[PDB]
């Protein structure tokens, strides 16, 4: 089993930046992807940014490309989401997800591919 | 069928695996050693109801259809039974798709843990290929 813990979040001004962190612990050796999802008010959860931890390769949903960067510290089992140039539409609960299966890239932003979840952290763009 | 090392190396060479997606033949022999101990009938049940099949432990959620795995995608468009044959062909052709997915051989945990970054050539040394 893998525990995921988010830190960071809160208020940010449109155009501004916020960094979220996700720390994995437990059976971390088998972690394949660490990925950020979000759920905006009244909407379904969507994959935002996925990182394949053994190569560093990254996959983004179209609405965040160029603005958000997912990165890791593999040795410390950390994933990070840097949200630059934030917009109104980015207001949401952001949740870290992980999986221990080698999910095909095409399914890396689908929530059903993930086994482990953080708590969610609110980000509010004013 | 449990392959010998050089027997499997020759079979994998005939199947065009040497340098496939940049991975020299030794990587594939090493992967098979640690994934299945060269056993074409190896199976491993996972907690999501999927099973890993065959000499390269290909998974039934993503790659092959065993008819009993929730969320089956069957990206190799093959029955998982075909991956338990004594000849390696169906496993190899599916492995060719897997290794082409975007993250190379990292799809194989046993390869990452025991082959990646090692002197993989050792696995074909002496085989007179
Ligand atoms: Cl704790
Ligand atoms: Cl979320
Ligand atoms: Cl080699
Ligand atoms: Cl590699």
């Amino acid at each position: 089993d893998v525990q995921l813990v988010e830190s960071g979040g809160g208020s940010v001004q449109a155009g501004g930046s916020l960094r979220l962190s996700c720390a994995a612990s437990g059976s971390t050796d088998s972690i394949e992807y660490m990925t950020w999802f979000r759920q905006a008010p009244g909407k379904a959860r969507e994959g935002v940014a996925a990182l394949y931890t053994h190569t560093g390769n990254t996959y983004y949903t179209d609405s965040v490309k160029g603005r958000f960067t997912i990165s890791q510290d593999k040795a410390k089992n950390m994933a990070y989401l840097r949200m630059d140039s934030v917009k109104s539409e980015d207001t949401a609960i952001y949740t870290c997800g992980a999986t221990r299966k080698a999910v095909p890239v095409r399914f890396a932003l689908d929530q059903s591919s993930y086994d482990y979840w953080g708590q969610g952290t609110q980000v509010t763009v004013s | 069928k449990v392959f010998g090392r050089c027997e499997l190396a020759a079979a994998m060479k005939r199947h065009g695996l040497d340098n496939y997606r940049g991975y020299s033949l030794g990587n594939w022999v090493c992967a098979a050693k640690f994934e299945s101990n060269f056993n074409t009938q190896a199976t491993n049940r996972n907690t999501d109801g999927s099973t890993d099949y065959g000499i390269l432990q290909i998974n039934s959620r993503w790659w092959c259809n065993d008819g009993r795995t929730p969320g089956s995608r069957n990206l190799c468009n093959i029955p998982c039974s075909a991956l338990l044959s004594s000849d390696i062909t169906a496993s190899v052709n599916c492995a060719k798709k897997i290794v082409s997915d975007g993250n190379g051989m990292n799809a194989w945990v046993a390869w990452r843990n025991r082959c990646k970054g090692t002197d993989v050539q050792a696995w074909i040394r002496g085989c007179r290929l």
